[PDB]
């Protein structure tokens, strides 16, 4: 016989057929998959009196569990099977409720934002569930919906209650970010914003998917704070930290104005830094699982060989601060002493006036002031070869992966910002953001800037075309700019950024299949014109959304700031080597833009940077941001079991991709780099890879190390974020 | 490990 | 091992045939002329063609002059002194004839009692008795040490061969078996406490947990409630973590379920109940405590094994002249073999047990297209292991018809009219539908009229040598790989599982399995049948586990399906190295 | 290793 | 440890005279009349003014219920199986009662011999057998194998 307990308390004979159904419908239009397979390895575990649910977890992972590069569509049907089981859950049967009656009980239940029954009418409502297609449900790969129902959809994570499903989490965030929009037009935007999402035109940041249709306003993810050298300033920048990492932001933290120890700040920089990595830290697990930072400082600090090695596992913990991450600050001087064999002189911030200031806005003072203060003998100093610093650094950087690297000078002659009003001094927690700031002397010091961004990222692998790229600008641009007047700002300063430059952050993500469909490659040179085709067709549709939106809405208050007002354009002021790794024209009217600028003014003063993914690329079962993946299939730990997810097309494609270690080396990816970066207005989260087995004696030489960083300055990569060395 | 040799001439030749 | 030779100077004095022959000629010697060369001629062409196998004692020894035969004594330990020192005098002298014990000491009083210093120290004791006759007290000499779960001590019992710990608080060289029933499962499922007793504190609990589960239910809420008794309470929960704990890092941490060993049994648990297992625990016999190595009124338990080749028969009904013949060939030699202990001699021709398995059961499922893990193989394994017991049955009956039933024949649930096909455990019915093809009511009043020669038939032990000599596959294990591999004097010894040629998609190597529900759903099939146990492992191969790690809650998931469908025993766990 | 992550809810579900 | 108490309660019930006068009293105790008290006056005069010593089990004993007093045994093991094991029973039966042990186990034959596997394995049973009745199988229980 064998026995079921249903989903309350009652019993009934176990449904065969009814299993089989699912199964059937699930595996439609599949491929490789075997129905028969997936019930023989569920069914041997089921027993008399199991629970309902328990069947349904068992049959999903039997599926999931034949997930393999052979048979690709097992994500497929295991995701099929875990959304029917998801619509069980929410909803008691697989058809969606009614979208009005779904928000009415959500709101009820204080689950959804009541806003929303406020701004849109029943007839509204009814108006937006035409537009919905619950079906989009089906195309979603198994580890996208483990990503959805772990984090996206809003549940009850005490008790295990799941109440929306994806379709709904699409339109809510839609009619949310649209809701001020004027009747004319809304309806028309929320329905086309959901068309881009729903079939993954669009990625969006976790805070956004998790939170936008219930009643937080928290959705700043990522802060930029700007410390002074005095206590009032390091205070402030200590409580800033502790309550955006209560709101589980990154943070990016420029403490490289701290005066060196020894100066008439006496103690030096590190116990500072110590007291910034407990406040990053203070709202974490037992003060170390969650909470994340990148601090910034110059190279030529006086106490630079100490910090570069903070996170070296041995030493003293007096002289170590591990759990927060480093940016090194470098220009053209530094390096042209490298290069000429020469010595680097390092100063105290406080011993050298205007250096610090010219270090990031203006080369040739800083050139001046710099071996002005060198040859100085009343100006305290250090001499240090730049080979045995540099080498410091890379080794370090190599050892841990995560000591950065900022060319400021890159950051501030090619930039939305002019550097005489308002330079770029550091960047945030992943190296791709590149804002303005100014240091606060209380946390409510309405005279500081603390730099937000909001960000997302477009389908590379999504669209058909680079002209859809136009109508999906005008989409992702209108949605963050709303959201920028939604969301909460906890301090005066971080609000002053945002309502001021209203900079958006606006990357990609399946690159690397996008490339392969293409059939270009990253490690040899062929995807150059292709990428340059690429990332022209975003920066300017992007710039044409904003600048329409201005238009529409005003430019934003401190855009007289930018470049931009004075009718420099990201094309004007790019690294000239440029022009040596890649000949494709310009495709559009440029000039016609520039003009339009220079009346209008853009509605954000930044609209592209290049970010990392992970969490928004699974969802789309897309490959991560700009990278390569490093194998055809991705593998993730979970209570849930193993999960796995295969690159897009693996079938068709497995050839054309070229997986991470397939490179033969960092050339071909970092002239890629420095072609987006041309284009795009902040930064980009470059990677330097290193598979030791690739270099005699299985160890990677310096000499490489700094090649590799050199082809980044030459071609005008701003930023290095992670190096890569394969264990293996 | 890495390999901490650094030939300081072939650096030279760079062209920022 | 098997031929008869010169170990100082390296002679062999006989061929395989000759060995073959004269074990015949000697287990069939006192049969009448009118059947004697007939029995002999039978018995040879079923050993000599693989179709049953011979433990080692009874292959190296029988047509020599020794009468040591017996490798497997099961030894209960009373709560006194004398029943401690009798329990090791016996120890010492079977395991110098290189026996196997189970020893049940769960009655020694727990540590502080008015044994007022423990039970380790006695456990201790009875290791060097075990390995008293082992190279430099280590290589050789084996034992599986029984106590209940509420055991007092328990928390201390299962971690005594964990690495790490102070040498006076473990026992590593012995293995153990955790004795379980139904209530201790529900405290689990329930989360609710276990309530830990000195079982001499205790009236009547420990032989209610073996014989009689609802007084066993009754005096136990009853003790807990009682606070003038000593007692403690643990979360089950972390209890039956520990001991899956212990289970998984040494893989011999055993269980056996008491109430299905006296519930599903050959023995009426009110007389003969089953307290305890062997060594490799598939063995379920009744035992009493010895006050003395001498005394006449202990039961030491024996058991004579042999097993039937899967692959060597063309069909099931084979099994009614094997099972006459290896049911004649062992309770022959029961009265041939000598007893060097009184109280052991008295379960011997008492009761005359024996214990008749399988080997090759993995290739025969390849054979006929099954697998373990997928429930493909469970309506042929009901209809294999029903035509097993039937003819075994039925070989016994007719010796006892022939010679007499066994002397305590009447103690058996068999006596009674009472069948296994009456009381397995019913879930059984929910995942096979095979009909009994065999006319067992017929059967159920033969036994009635003339009784069984021997109370036990049935046990499914490991194999390795026997199954090498047949080059079957071991016992009913799936096979690690197709090429099994041996170190010795003479180079690397390989071995092809049998028909590789033809059968290597056929066979699921036993890391192929996804999990362990198919092949607990065979071993509860089979227990359907058998009479004793059945030596059941677990396995678990750490890459098909998020980090490696296999959780508890799939250990402990595992541990309850095997009781669902009334599993008896678990002996190892294996977890994958790799 | 092992995991000794025990969910005692789904446990309670079982039927000896 | 002489003094009659509750081990339990921590109580005490005699004083140091009453222990000498009745471990006096129990010893004479089957003398003739015509010279028993005159024996005990003696002895117990004899312990009381500490001329003569007697052993814990004697003192702690003598006077109340128990009859074990015996502290100090010799055991001589045959070499076979059956002599071995007995002497390992009296070992436990002796140890159990608080006697120091003195073991003769010299005619156990040597490992290689046609106890093929030797005197150790047999020692280490012997040891075990010592302390069997010991805390956690070390504290007490003592033994020297000749």
């Amino acid at each position: 016989n064998l026995l079921v307990t249903k989903r309350d308390g009652s019993t009934e004979r176990i449904n065969l057929d009814k299993i089989h159904r699912v199964l059937d419908w699930a595996a439609e239009g599949l491929h490789n998959v075997s129905i028969s397979q997936v019930e023989l390895r569920s069914h041997i575990q089921f027993y008399d009196g199991i629970k309902t649910s328990d069947i349904h977890e068992t049959i999903i992972k039997a599926a999931a569990d034949l997930i393999s590069r052979d048979a690709p569509d097992y994500q497929y049907l295991a995701a099929r099977l875990a959304i029917f089981h998801l619509r069980k859950k929410a909803y008691g049967q697989f058809e969606p409720p009614a979208l009005y009656d779904h928000v009415v009980k959500m709101v009820e239940m204080g689950k959804y934002d009541n806003h929303l029954l406020e701004d849109y009418t029943e007839e509204e409502f009814k108006q937006m569930d035409t537009f919905i297609d619950h079906d989009r449900d089906m195309t979603f790969s198994y580890a996208a919906v483990k990503q959805l129902e772990g984090k996206y959809l809003v549940q009850n994570r005490v008790t295990g209650e799941i109440y929306e499903s994806a379709q709904f989490l699409y339109i809510l965030v839609a009619a949310c970010l649209f809701s001020n929009y004027p009747r004319e037009t809304r309806l028309q935007y929320v329905k086309r914003f959901y068309d881009a999402v729903s079939t993954f035109k669009i990625s969006l940041p976790t805070p956004i998917m998790s939170g936008v249709r219930t009643p937080t306003r928290q959705f700043s993810s990522c802060v930029l704070i700007e410390c002074g050298d005095s206590l009032d300033s390091i205070n402030a920048t200590s409580s800033a930290i502790v309550k955006y990492v209560s709101q589980r932001a990154g943070i990016g933290i420029n403490a490289g104005r701290i005066r060196a120890l020894g100066s008439p700040f006496h103690t030096g920089c590190i116990p500072f830094y110590k007291h910034f990595q407990t406040a990053v830290k203070s709202c974490s697990q037992g003060g170390v699982r969650g909470g994340a930072a990148t601090l910034f400082y110059p190279m030529w600090h006086l106490e630079v060989e100490s910090l570069l090695v903070l996170k070296n596992n041995r030493g003293v913990e007096g002289n170590r601060v591990r759990h927060m991450d480093y940016g090194v600050q470098i220009n053209k001087l530094m390096y042209t002493r490298l290069l000429k064999g020469e010595d680097i002189t390092l100063f105290s911030p406080s011993d050298v006036p205007g250096l610090y200031d010219a270090f990031f806005a203006d080369q040739e003072e800083f050139e001046r002031l710099y071996t002005k203060y060198e040859k100085d003998d009343s100006i305290r100093k250090q001499r240090v070869k730049a080979v045995e610093l540099f080498s410091l650094m890379m080794q370090e950087r190599a050892s841990t992966g995560r000591i950065y690297i900022q060319n400021v000078d890159h950051c501030n002659t090619h930039s939305p910002f002019d550097p005489a009003i308002a330079p770029v001094r550091q960047s945030n927690l992943c190296l791709e953001i590149a804002l303005p700031t100014k240091p606060l002397n209380d946390v409510n010091d309405e005279n500081g800037e603390i730099a937000l961004c909001t960000l997302s990222a477009f389908n590379l692998g999504a669209i058909n075309n680079l002209d859809e790229l136009e109508e999906l600008a005008i989409l992702a641009v209108r949605a963050l700019d709303a959201l920028l007047d939604y969301q909460d700002y906890p301090i005066p300063a971080a609000k002053r950024g945002a309502m001021g430059r209203r900079t958006l952050g606006i990357g990609v993500i399946n690159f690397a299949y996008y490339l392969a469909k293409h059939g270009k490659r990253y490690s040899d040179g062929s995807a150059n014109n292709l990428t340059h085709k690429t990332f022209e067709a975003i920066q300017y549709y992007l710039l044409k959304a904003s600048n329409e939106l201005a238009k529409e809405q005003g430019a934003c208050p401190w855009f007289n700031e930018t470049t931009y007002a004075k009718g420099i354009l990201p094309i004007d002021t790019y690294k000239k080597d440029l022009d040596t790794i890649a000949n494709e024209p310009l495709h559009y009217d440029w000039e016609a833009l520039r003009e339009s600028i220079k009346t209008h003014g853009l509605r954000n003063s930044t609209l592209s940077a290049l970010m990392p993914s992970e969490t928004s690329s699974q969802i789309s079962n897309a490959t991560n941001g700009i990278e390569p993946p490093r194998g055809y299939v991705s593998i993730k730990a979970s209570k849930d079991g193993i999960l796995r997810q295969v690159v897009p097309d693996y079938e068709h494609l497995h050839d054309a991709y070229e997986l991470l270690w397939e490179m033969p080396g960092n050339d071909g990816y970092l002239q890629l780099v420095g072609i987006m970066q041309k284009f795009i207005d902040q930064s980009i989260s470059a990677n330097t890879n290193y598979d030791p087995s690739r270099f005699p004696s299985g160890k990677v030489p310096m000499q490489q190390l700094l090649k590799d960083l050199l082809t980044a300055y030459k071609f005008g990569v701003k930023t290095l974020y992670y190096q890569n060395t394969r264990d293996g | 490990q890495i390999d901490s040799e650094v030939d300081t001439d072939d650096l030279s030749n760079f062209q920022l």
